[PDB]
């Protein structure tokens, strides 16, 4: 993008559901950075990661020689890369902020 | 340049059809084909009057082969009757009142119509130096020229100003224009 | 029928698109298409009112012989009317049902399409016009008079025993040589207990305007399925027995089944895009079912507000304790249906049917159509002429109402659908806008017994009802709640009268009422009513409209006018 | 037909005799000022009225009674009257 919808109703019952919501906007962070995938030393495979954990060395098949216990040091010229603000915003003013108090929701820029 | 410079032209083509004036056209019996140009069927199914098949190219089987046989054009491909961007608009408008398989149809023309120009800059991305003698016609189709027709070439003279004027204009150490 | 003057149909003509209406356009936008199938030049019209009528074909003063007659005739004798008619041939495919016979006989230039159930004006042409008393149409004992005139041998002609006409009864004498003058009362007036009975009573209408240009086309190898739908638009303008009597609601139930359960140009190609091959449905002629959420039917529809008393609470307290037995959501009952999820609006129409059983509301569902044009839509049938008339829109900058009647043609096109839209910008508001006094209404109890009937009143105008149909809709809101919902039917059921403020025409109170509820085939006597007070004293009433229920009159010459209007 | 709504008459005069060579081969060899601009109407029946889109300058000097040419610019005019305009506010309709 139809309809709308407000925050005081909206739970467990609707999660992981997308949803038409408005309010008034307050403040929020810049840009830094992030990244999806790239690789390291130790196996040389790339950082295949789902969501936008930390795993056997294989710095190993040497002949015998191991090496456990996780040296993997990230080597990120090899890497990915997206964007990020993280927002912020506050809830409406027409349902009852004055009573109560105002509540928010924390965000995810990409 | 236009939209209809083409069906000023275009429609003049004829094809056996099913449904006398003087010309090389037959008159009208019913249940019996007639080659006619283009410009009559028009003046027949919009009149409720006759439908009409199309010409052979007209298919979805010698033009899905196409699909790959144009990978040779390196230069240009398959041409068959050079004219489907115009007749297709026409016949696919009405036709398929009664025809099947309009949709591949539509689906190959603009899977092909849009790409052969998409190779087109890619070629006009290797004119260098003002080439102007050297060019691609080689197995052109017909209804594509004109959209670029006005723009480079009403371009190219302030600079063939300074392109093509090497091979008979001369000056010192340094380049002309 | 016109399988061979349609044959005629090529000199130069005029096709008048008839006077206000759904049903024209859509029986006349159809003829903009055959008029350049059969290469015609054309020219058409817009028509208010008789003022349209002459003050236009006065500038178009030809001969031009083919000529329309849709929606009027009710009027004029029309040769009287037009009398530079001397063979210029009209055509007559009306609706208005209450028709003059001298239009019909004297018949040089008109088409009767007349078949009916009425044989009851056989010879009334042949007294109306033919009969009269102290009559001059005659010899004379003076010398100037002896010759052979206009002798009509009638109520017209002598009364002295000179008159080769009048075999009724004997003309020596009956009792006496001037006993021709009491019969010839008696023979006129004995049938108008009948005639004066008929066009002095009430007024109603016919027929299509375009369901016979159908079936005129329909020899003609055409299976504009398009049109069909333009058809509907004037089917349920007034097939609706929600406004309109029918009753070939239910036995056209049959015929277009008959056309379309049997009409098939694919039987085996229909699944696409571009105007599927329709489909009848059992639906509603509920109140803008489809397009928004419950909350705004559950208010406001006329048959859940006849029954159950909405415009107050009780009504919700009923309204969700019967959606008990849906046990329908709230978020869900509070946007659109087409919006809400899915099994919900799936689901929902089937148990509506059988679980209104019991609450007083069976007869919500109807039959009906639905089609599209392609993917972005699925446009209703009965969801199309109420967008319409928010186009028909009461600005007085002297250019829209003829503009805006130019662009009703323009909107049922495929290809224009931005403009149609904007109704339902429009069409809604005026929707809630309809209570908008309402509640202020059946909590002042504005309603008047006035006598022999109910009566309202309203003195103040709306901008949107400056614009006059919506006067009947409000009559027709309102006396279900405190008229027909605190009483017996004794106290109940009785008529209505609904007053139309001109806050900005100068002032001249505009009306229309309409019957009580549950009779609907007895036809309003409003369509004379409203003569009575005028009959007897009149004060610069206007008849100008072409339709029977309308008037208008001055700011203050209504009430003593009302007063003379008890009876 | 229809100039200006309101020496440079004498340069349109001169552009007018100018135009006459282009109106001697035109439609025949001797000449036709030529339908270059109006009626791609197929001619049908002569004598029907006109509509327009709001017209303005009111020159229509063509062979009907009066037109007063804007919209609804309407009377019994004849197929000789009607031979002026198209796109300056005119063809909504005939």
């Amino acid at each position: 993008s139809a309809n709308p919808t407000n925050i005081r109703q909206l739970k467990s019952d609707c999660v992981s559901k997308l949803v038409k919501i408005a309010g008034i906007i307050v403040a929020a962070s810049g840009i830094s950075a992030k990244a999806t995938r790239m690789s390291i030393q130790c196996l040389s495979c790339s950082t295949v990661i789902p969501n936008l954990y930390a795993l056997k060395c294989n710095t190993e098949q040497a002949g015998r020689p191991k090496c456990p216990l996780d040296p993997f040091f990230i080597m990120p010229d090899k890497c990915k890369c997206v964007d990020f603000q993280t927002l912020k915003l506050q809830e409406l003013p027409d349902f009852v902020p004055q009573g109560e108090i105002p509540r928010h929701l924390q965000l995810f820029c990409d | 340049m236009d939209p209809s410079i083409i069906e000023f032209i275009g429609e003049k083509c004829m094809i056996s059809i099913i449904p006398l004036i003087y010309g090389p056209v037959g008159p009208f019996r019913a249940g019996f084909p007639v080659f006619v140009p283009l410009w009559m069927a028009t003046h027949l199914r919009k009149q409720q009057k006759c439908r009409i098949v199309p010409p052979e190219w007209m298919d979805m089987d010698i033009l899905e082969e196409i699909k790959e046989e144009e990978k040779r054009s390196k230069f240009f491909t398959k041409m068959p009757c050079e004219h489907y961007m115009v007749v297709a608009q026409l016949v696919m408008s009405t036709a398929p009142d009664d025809v099947p398989r309009c949709e591949e149809l539509r689906t190959v023309i603009k899977d092909i119509f849009d790409i052969r120009e998409s190779k087109l800059r890619t070629s006009i991305d290797a004119f260098i130096k003002g080439e102007g003698t050297y060019a691609k016609l080689d197995n052109l189709t017909l209804l594509e020229i004109h959209s670029v027709r006005p723009i480079l070439p009403y371009s190219l003279d302030h600079i063939a100003r300074y392109q093509r004027t090497a091979t008979a204009s001369q000056r010192d150490t340094s380049m002309l224009s | 029928l016109r399988n061979d003057f349609y044959r005629q149909l090529v000199g130069k003509r005029i096709l008048i698109v008839v006077n206000y209406d759904i049903d024209a356009i859509c029986a006349s936008r159809i003829l903009q298409a055959l008029f350049k199938y059969d290469h015609m030049l054309y020219t058409v019209v817009p028509i208010m009112g008789v003022t349209g009528l002459k003050r236009a074909y006065g500038e178009h003063q030809g001969d031009v012989k083919y000529v329309v007659l849709v929606n009027c005739g009710g009027c004029v004798d029309i040769v009287e009317l037009l009398q530079p008619s001397d063979d210029v041939t009209f055509f007559i495919c009306d609706s208005h049902r209450p028709l003059d016979v001298c239009n019909i006989y004297s018949d040089r230039q008109v088409c009767i399409l007349g078949d009916a159930s009425l044989e009851e004006n056989i010879p009334a042409f042949e007294t109306i016009f033919y009969d009269s008393e102290g009559e001059d149409e005659d010899e004379d004992e003076s010398s100037d008079t002896e010759q052979q005139h206009d002798d009509s041998g009638a109520g017209e002609s002598d009364q002295e025993d000179q008159a080769p006409r009048s075999r009724k009864l004997s003309r020596l004498e009956r009792h006496e040589q001037r006993i021709l003058k009491q019969r010839a009362r008696r023979q006129w007036e004995s049938e108008r207990d009948r005639i004066m009975f008929e066009y002095t009573q009430f007024s109603y209408y016919g027929r299509s305007a375009a369901l016979m240009v159908f079936e005129l086309a329909w020899k003609l190898s055409k299976d504009n399925m398009d049109l069909l739908w333009w058809a509907i638009v004037g089917i349920t303008e007034q097939l609706l027995l929600g406004k309109i009597e029918s009753g070939a609601y239910t036995l056209e139930l049959e015929q277009i089944q008959s056309h379309v359960s049997r009409l098939t140009n694919k039987t085996n190609d229909q699944n696409t895009m571009s105007a599927s091959k329709i489909t009848f449905e059992n639906d509603l002629h509920l109140v803008l079912y489809r397009h928004w959420p419950v909350t705004e039917s559950m208010r406001y529809s006329r048959y859940s507000s006849c029954q159950l008393k909405l415009w107050t609470l009780r009504g919700e307290k009923r309204l969700h304790e019967l959606l008990l037995e849906m046990g329908l959501p709230l978020v869900h009952a509070r946007q659109t249906y087409g919006a809400m999820d899915l099994v919900l609006r799936k689901e929902f129409f089937s148990m509506v049917e059988r679980l209104a059983e019991k609450y007083d509301i069976a007869d919500i569902v109807y039959g009906t159509f639905t089609l599209s044009y392609g993917y972005r839509s699925r446009y209703a049938a009965a969801d199309y002429v109420y967008a319409l008339l928010a186009i028909m829109e009461s600005v007085k900058k002297h250019k829209t109402p003829e503009d805006c009647f130019l662009e009703a043609s323009d909107a049922l096109s495929r290809q224009h659908k931005q403009l149609l839209s904007a109704g339902i910008d429009q069409a809604k508001l005026l929707h809630a806008a309809v209570f908008r006094q309402v509640q202020s209404s059946l909590e002042a109890r504005q309603v008047h017994s006035a006598g022999s009937f109910f009566y309202y009143v309203l003195q103040e105008e709306h901008a949107f009802f400056s614009y006059p149909y919506a006067l009947g809709l409000l009559a027709r809101f309102l006396l279900r709640g405190h008229v027909a919902t605190s009483r017996a039917r004794q106290a109940s059921d009785l008529p209505l009268i609904a007053s139309c403020p001109l806050n900005a025409s100068e002032g001249m109170c505009l009306l229309v009422g309409i019957v009580p509820v549950r009779e609907d085939s007895p036809r309003n006597f409003f369509g004379k009513a409203f003569e009575q007070a005028a009959q007897k004293s009149g004060v610069a009433l206007l008849q100008d409209f072409f339709e029977p229920a309308v008037v208008q009159l001055r700011q203050s010459d209504l009430t003593r006018f009302l007063d003379s209007l008890t009876v | 037909i229809i100039p200006g709504d309101i020496p440079e008459v004498t340069f349109f005069n001169n552009y007018s005799k100018s135009l006459a060579a282009y109106m001697c081969s035109a439609g025949y060899n001797q000449g036709l000022p030529i339908d270059l601009t109006n009626n791609l109407r197929p001619p049908k029946s002569l004598y029907i009225e006109v509509r327009c889109m709001e017209d303005y300058g009111k020159f229509e000097l063509d062979d009907g009674e009066v037109i007063h040419l804007k919209k609804n610019s309407q009377h019994y005019l004849p197929r000789a009257q009607v031979e002026s305009l198209v796109r300056q506010g005119i063809l909504h309709h005939i």
